[PDB]
């Protein structure tokens, strides 16, 4: 089996660098020339750069050329992508990917692909969501707002609540923080007999907030 | 540097024979006498040509049998 293992995403400030690697198994990578292939969240596929089998020859696309550098080290089967001078739009899953055979002709197609890396590149710094009740078959739910970075979790009554629930991914604003919305259809009889909560998890700021909704 | 007589004799004469193979790019393992498929930068500033996109000269230095005054003179090519 060819396998390539990606490594190294994460949240990154504008100007700031990072540094992506990926590790190769199941064939002879320093008999294939190597790629990286961007996707920003919800966007299509970009091609980045390319580099030969020797690691002497690098080309990159117009979008990113000069801010990132393709790499290899073949004695540790090992890729790498270096990011510098980063901007907000650099913001996608990075994907390692072996050249299909025609790197020699510029005729570029990629048979094996890696899990891919997210990076994100914010200024916003950690913060824990505000949550405000969305109130009232009826529909109740909960508004996880102003919170960075990604993700938090959502469950209703501890886990108890499981059936009708639809956490909704997330959505960028203006400000460069994210807002999500988790609701659940339920009998509209129930709504003065029964509590419900629902349980919002931002691990990244430390955070753990139980919210009540109710008429 | 003065240079005298051609020693004459059977032992005055020798004869080196060899091929120079090209040394195009071999952008890849299966293209040895191959370039890298040529790319055009937009501008003259931009112009950056990787090394698998670039021939160069062949050159091969032979040793000659060894003379201690007297030195090997190259007489006839083919």
């Amino acid at each position: 089996e060819v396998q390539l293992v990606e490594s190294g995403g994460g949240v990154v400030q504008p100007g700031r660098s990072l540094r992506l690697s990926c590790a190769a198994s199941g064939f002879t990578f320093s008999s294939s020339a190597m790629h990286w292939v961007r996707q920003a969240p919800g966007k299509g596929l970009e091609w980045v750069a390319v580099i030969s089998y020797d690691g002497n020859n690098q080309l990159y696309a117009d979008s990113v050329k000069g801010r990132l550098t393709i790499s290899r080290d073949n004695s540790k089967n090992a890729l790498y992508l270096q990011l510098n001078s980063l901007r907000t739009e650099d913001t996608a899953v990075y994907f390692c990917a072996r050249d299909g055979g025609g790197y020699s002709f510029g005729t570029y197609f990629f048979d094996f692909w890696g899990q891919g890396t997210l990076v994100t590149v914010s200024s916003a710094s950690t913060k824990g969501p505000s949550v405000f009740p969305l109130a009232p078959t009826a529909a109740l739910g909960c508004l996880v707002k102003d919170y960075f970075p990604e993700p938090v979790t959502v469950s209703w009554n501890s886990g108890a609540l499981t059936s009708g629930v639809h956490t909704f991914p997330a959505v960028l604003q203006s400000s460069g923080l994210y807002s999500l919305s988790s609701v659940v259809t339920v009998p509209s009889s129930s709504l003065g007999t029964q509590t419900y909560i629902c349980n919002v998890n931002h691990k990244p700021s430390n955070t753990k907030v139980d919210k009540k909704v109710e008429p | 540097v003065e240079v005298l007589e051609v020693k004459t004799g059977v032992d005055s004469i020798t004869e080196v024979e060899c091929f120079l193979t090209p040394e195009m790019g071999d952008p890849d393992e299966h293209l040895r006498g191959f370039s890298k498929s040529i790319s055009i930068s937009d501008t003259f500033e931009s112009d950056s040509p990787n090394r698998d996109m670039l021939p160069c000269y062949s050159v091969a230095r032979i040793p000659l049998p060894n003379l201690n005054i007297l030195m090997w003179e190259a007489v006839t090519l083919k």
